[PDB]
């Protein structure tokens, strides 16, 4: 979603290295916040593992 | 002579016409006007 | 910026304001009004980046049908000069003729 | 009122595979909304049944 949210960002007509540099650093603070995230508790769908 | 000259080089200026304008047309909906429809019909599904 | 700021107030809101012989005060709903807010906002936000978008589309299939005018042109001024030409040669075979 | 959300929303110049999916999963959710109600009470109009 994130990606998506990077292509329709970039898609313009006039491209320039700082709104390059911009989105890249917005895309990138999406993912940082996406991986830092812990896990609390799970839950296995089969009797069996 | 220079009157042919002048229809054949007049129909290299209908086919630039021709072949810009069928250009036109085979890439209707070019990569950034369906951006829009998508990124559009995404704000339709919050209402739930 | 502004999904962080209502979290944010989201988060300071469920702490109790009344203190002593009554308490509570903490209003339950905040949580559910921040993610009301800032999913309203997403709506607005991405209305305004499709408006961006169809802009620019404009402005460059505007900018496509300047070259099909600057071509017309162009072959119209093309054109004109074997015009001279042959007008040229029928002055040349006039003057013969006189 | 769902079947005309339904033809509005699928009502466009671009039809994809993942749009007409989307458009089907929001109008089966209308429908599973509306089909799990249940009834609490009546009333009948009539004198007579």
């Amino acid at each position: 979603k994130m990606m998506d949210a990077l292509l329709q960002s970039v898609s313009q007509s006039q491209l320039n290295a700082d709104t390059v540099e911009d989105a890249f650093m917005s895309y990138l603070t999406s993912f940082e916040q996406v991986a830092n995230l812990k896990v609390i508790s799970a839950y296995h769908d089969n009797i069996n593992n | 002579d220079a009157e042919k000259t002048v229809l054949e080089k007049s129909k290299a200026g209908a086919q630039s016409r021709f072949d810009s304008y069928g250009k036109l047309y085979d890439e209707n909906i070019n990569a950034g006007e369906n951006q829009a429809m998508t990124l559009r019909a995404s704000a339709a599904g919050l209402t739930t | 910026a502004v999904q962080a700021s209502r979290l944010a107030g989201a988060a300071a809101d469920l702490v109790p304001n009344i203190f002593g012989f009554a308490g509570g005060g903490s209003r339950w709903g905040a949580i559910a009004e921040a993610t009301g807010y800032v999913m309203e906002f997403s709506a607005n936000v991405m209305n305004t980046e499709a408006d961006k978008i169809s802009q620019s589309e404009t402005y460059r299939r505007r900018r496509q049908e300047w070259e099909i005018q600057r071509n017309n042109a162009e072959a119209e001024l093309k054109q004109i000069d074997a015009q001279l030409k042959s007008l040229a040669v029928r002055r040349e075979a006039a003057v013969l003729q006189k």
